[PDB]
């Protein structure tokens, strides 16, 4: 039951991460222009229609790390990677530690998914009432279904070994 | 003219403050909405990596 749990999990939580960081409808701030991660595409600017690139430019470390997310990114790096360990249950099987590779991917992917949203709150405001889009809050929960699966491929290790 | 039977002087005129009765979740103020979730997100990542 739980071996199958984790690897739609694991497709679930990365193919869902992708998308929040891919379609720019993160924050909405005012003309009402909504905002995104690496460009933000304006609206009621003078023009119906108009989309441009953000330009950001010892501070100088948070604004290349704002501009070049690599935190947001890098979470799903390791969702795939870990992806792939789960998925050697069946090929190579009898092993009984393979599993323990990916319970720690399946976690670092969420240290690596809270920083990314420091990182970009912080540089978000470094009055103007702003909210956050539905496409901010499909990375929530890439943390979220980043835990349960990083609870339940652990608890299978430790299952083999007892 | 008679005897002055009023007397009055310029004046000032504000707004009367309102009661202003604070909300509901109003000791949730020191700390913004984003702290208190980033706070929550953290609390259960740390007993996910302390697990
Ligand atoms: O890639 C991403 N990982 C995330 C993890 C959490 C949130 C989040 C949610 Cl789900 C609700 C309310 C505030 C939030 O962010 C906060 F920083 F706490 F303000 C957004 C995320 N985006
Ligand atoms: C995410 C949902 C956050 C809801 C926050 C509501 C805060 C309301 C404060 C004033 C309440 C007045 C009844
Ligand atoms: C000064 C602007 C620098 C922008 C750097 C962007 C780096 C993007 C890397 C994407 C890697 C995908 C695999
Ligand atoms: C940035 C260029 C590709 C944009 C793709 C948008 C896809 C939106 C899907 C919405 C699903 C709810
Ligand atoms: C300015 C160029 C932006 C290109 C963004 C590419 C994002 C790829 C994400 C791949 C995740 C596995
Ligand atoms: C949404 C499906 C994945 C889109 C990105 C594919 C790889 C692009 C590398 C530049
Ligand atoms: C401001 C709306 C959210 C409040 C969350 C309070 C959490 C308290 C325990 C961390
Ligand atoms: C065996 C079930 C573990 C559930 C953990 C949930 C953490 C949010
Ligand atoms: C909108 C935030 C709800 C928080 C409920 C309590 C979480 C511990």
């Amino acid at each position: 039951v739980q071996v199958l749990l984790t690897t739609i999990g694991a497709f679930s939580a990365f193919g869902l991460m992708t998308i929040a960081i891919s379609t720019d409808y993160w924050l909405y701030t005012r003309g009402l222009t909504h905002s995104g991660l690496w460009r933000i595409c304006c609206l009621e600017g003078l023009k119906r229609g108009v989309c441009v690139k953000i330009n950001h430019f010892a501070e100088y470390l948070l604004r290349v790390v704002r501009a070049s997310s690599i935190f947001p990114i890098l979470s799903a790096i390791l969702l795939l990677l870990g992806g792939v360990c789960v998925a050697a249950s069946r090929v190579y099987k009898s092993k009984r530690n393979i599993i323990l590779g990916a319970g720690i991917l399946f976690v670092a992917a969420g240290l690596s998914n809270i920083i990314g949203v420091i990182v970009y709150i912080s540089a978000n405001a470094g009055k103007n009432h702003y909210s956050y889009g539905w496409s901010f809050y499909f990375g929530g929960l890439s943390f979220i279904l980043a835990e349960v699966i990083g609870v339940l491929a652990v608890n299978i290790y430790i299952e083999r070994s007892r | 003219f008679s005897k002055p039977f009023m007397s009055l002087g310029i004046s000032i005129m504000i707004k009367k403050p309102q009661k202003s009765k604070p909300g509901v979740f109003s000791f949730l103020d020191p700390l913004a909405y984003e702290i208190w979730m980033c706070i929550v997100f953290a609390y259960i990542g740390v007993s996910v990596v302390l697990f």
